[PDB]
RNA sequence: GUUUAUUAAAAACACAGCACUGUGCAAACACGAAAGUGGACGUAUACGGUGUGACGCCUGCCCGGUGCCGGAAGGUUAAU
């Protein structure tokens, strides 16, 4: 639900939350935590490499079963909680032997549902099993590209796949980009949209709300002088030449795929 | 409690999987307490018009006097299974008998 | 190590020239590929980054000739 | 390339031929399988004199090896017992190891590496056949029988 | 909110927002002769770049030039 703010004050004028009552007021699980210790945007050579990153609150890691091994042993799902490392919402999932796990949460799933994995499971919003036992024209996420390898495709909250065609060893997939991609019919792939679909409608209202969330921010490339950027200089506001990186790569059209291994993978690009 | 009248085409190279698939359905609907009132396979039939690129389909009617919740229960039985081609549910006023005019 | 270990070749140091003899400092490397060679009398396969140049001495000397060189030079592989 | 031939290959020679290849083809696949030697003066010596018909001996209790184990393969049932679904609609597949695993359970102890099969899957619960290369040449067909367990 | 430590605190920068564009994941990109690392233990509701700068009403015409994208019949054209 989207909450508009009433305008106590300004930075709370715009602001918009998504407020979800479901999600767990409490700790989360603590045998699947992990430390996630920030970067700041900087490698092994203390080096800025990807720029703007910074700051922010701090975040334990959520071990997500994104593998989704346990085949044939149903889990009833026990509550939703929050995630901040993703969009999404994830879900603290009960198999019946006792193990405790977390996946990301489908759509429609709530606390008491109950999800099965495996070849042999039905066909309902939570389940995982290869894309050659999924009916073509459904709507997957949590996409695995190889077989094993843990889901890639559709992670964010609210995106989801949806399988076109199959030929034998290959089931055809429209990407919510657009894009028409080759997988093999053997990738594991969880039924139903993923949960948090009413992330995009938030905003975030001012300034420091982008610093909670670690992005520092971004001097935009005409605001410098010569030597920093290709943008800067100029005597008032002069932008006489065509847009570009920070290192002189156009931008405002020029494509960067050069990807030559996964070609025959790509069916058709984007639109 | 709700008449409902079920016929549904089955591929017709699975002609041979169509008594192990009634004897399911006649168990879903008579193990939610339904009656089945006649039960007619058609056989082979020859297609008005080339469904799913072939030109033929085994055809079977079922009159059922199942309560709501199973028949949408096997509408589902019908979607994901690919034996069957096209399945048609229609409500009746009354439970029917009478063989057909194309059994006859 | 961009060293081949059959033949020991390594980068060198030349000069583009370009049109109007503009000398830059640039290197030739060699064509240095890790290639399986199955060995057969030790009934095994034996790794060795070689150069193009150094697999036409082994198909010319033979695997069995090259290793004996590599061990009495003193080199691991 | 000149190379000696330790086995017949099916495009350029018999055993015994000294037949020119290109490089990648001796290097990687004619001498590691063991079927050429590249033709060294000494190793022709070394072949022509004694192993141009010691080899031809050898050649021969390889096929006589195939002919006592490929002609016991008749039976023509392997029953695998792997779950499946409903009306057809395997479960699980069977791909061609556990076709040598069952062979295995029931005539010669066979490899993976036996077994061809035209789709490899058998997803079709019920009869198939599966096609053999016990030799290079010579051929053997087992009707394989995908029962629901 | 930020800024010329030490003559300039501003209308400059930033900003939430908006849009264009790149990017299917071994992502684009960046630091690195390389191995690697950051992006990110993230996966297009994501990430990078660029411009604009809450909000309200809006954002018209021009593709000749310069870029970028798509095209592959012809002309031209390197080592070989
Ligand atoms: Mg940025
Ligand atoms: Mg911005
Ligand atoms: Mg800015
Ligand atoms: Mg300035
Ligand atoms: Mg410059
Ligand atoms: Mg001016
Ligand atoms: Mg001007
Ligand atoms: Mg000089
Ligand atoms: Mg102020
Ligand atoms: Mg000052
Ligand atoms: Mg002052
Ligand atoms: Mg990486
Ligand atoms: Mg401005
Ligand atoms: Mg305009
Ligand atoms: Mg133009
Ligand atoms: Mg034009
Ligand atoms: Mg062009």
């Amino acid at each position: 639900a989207v909450v508009k703010c009433k305008p106590t004050s300004p930075g709370r004028r715009h602001v918009v939350k998504v407020v979800n009552p479901e999600l767990h007021k409490g700790k989360p699980f603590a045998p699947l935590l992990e430390k996630n210790s920030k970067s700041g945007g900087r490698n092994n050579n203390g080096r800025i490499t990807t720029r703007h990153i910074g700051g922010g609150h701090k975040q334990a890691y959520r071990i997500v079963d994104f593998k989704r091994n346990k085949d044939g042993i149903p889990a009833v799902v026990e509550r939703l909680e929050y995630d901040p490392n993703r969009s999404a919402n994830i879900a603290l999932v009960l198999y019946k032997d006792g193990e405790r796990r977390y996946i990301l949460a489908p759509k429609g799933l709530k606390a008491g549902d109950q999800i099965q994995s495996g070849v042999d499971a039905a066909i309902k919003p939570g389940n995982t099993l290869p894309m050659r036992n999924i009916p073509v024209g459904s709507t997957v996420h949590n996409v695995e590209m190889k077989p094993g390898k843990g889901g890639q495709l559709a992670r964010s909250a609210g995106t989801y796949v949806q399988i076109v065609a199959r030929d034998g060893a290959y089931v055809t997939l429209r990407l919510r980009s657009g894009e028409m991609r080759k997988v093999e019919a053997d990738c594991r792939a969880t039924l139903g949209e993923v949960g948090n679909a009413e992330h995009m409608l938030r905003v975030l209202g001012k300034a420091g709300a982008a610093r909670w969330r670690g992005v520092r921010p971004t001097v935009r490339g005409t605001a410098m002088n010569p030597v920093d950027h290709p943008h800067g200089g100029g005597e008032g506001r002069n932008f006489g030449k065509h847009p570009v990186t920070p290192w002189g790569v156009q931008t405002k059209g020029k494509k960067t795929r050069s990807n030559k291994r996964t070609d025959k993978f790509i069916v058709r690009r984007r639109s | 409690m709700r008449h409902y009248e079920i016929v549904f085409m089955v591929h017709p190279d699975q002609s041979e999987q169509v008594p192990g698939m009634i004897e399911r359905y006649t168990a879903a609907i008579t193990g939610a307490e339904g009656k089945i009132h006649r039960l007619e396979d058609w056989g082979r039939r020859q297609l008005a018009y080339p469904i799913n690129k072939l030109h033929k389909a085994h055809y079977v009617l079922m009159n059922v006097e199942a309560p709501q919740e199973v028949i949408d229960e096997l509408e589902t039985t019908f979607r994901f299974n690919d034996a069957v081609i096209r399945s048609m549910v229609m409500r009746t006023k009354h439970a029917v008998t009478e063989a057909s005019p194309m059994v006859k | 190590s961009r060293v081949c270990q059959v033949t020991g070749k390594r980068p060198v140091t030349g000069n583009n020239r370009s049109h109007a003899l503009n000398a830059t400092k640039r290197r030739f490397l060699p064509n240095l590929h890790s290639h399986r060679f199955w060995v057969e009398s030790e009934k095994r396969f034996v790794t060795l980054r070689v150069s193009a140049k150094g697999m036409r001495v082994i198909d010319k000397k033979g695997i069995d000739t090259v290793l004996a060189e590599l061990r009495a030079r003193g080199e691991k592989y | 390339m000149q190379v000696i031939l330790l086995d017949k290959v099916a495009n350029l020679g018999s055993l015994g031929d000294q037949v020119n290849v290109k490089a990648g083809y001796a290097r990687n696949f004619l001498v590691p399988q063991g079927k050429a030697v590249p033709a060294t003066k000494k190793n022709i010596e070394f072949f022509e004199a004694r192993r141009a018909e010691l080899e031809a001996k050898l050649a021969e209790v390889l096929a006589a090896a195939n002919a006592r184990a490929e002609k016991i393969n008749a039976l023509e049932t392997v029953t695998i017992a792997s779950k499946a679904g409903d009306e057809g609609k395997l479960f699980g597949s069977i791909g061609t190891r556990d076709i040598a695993d069952a062979v295995t359970a029931a005539g010669v102890e066979v490899a993976k590496s036996e077994v061809r099969l035209p789709n490899g899957v058998l997803r079709t619960t019920g009869e198939h056949e599966v096609s053999f290369q016990v030799h290079s040449e010579v051929f053997a067909k087992v009707i394989v029988n995908v029962v629901a367990e």
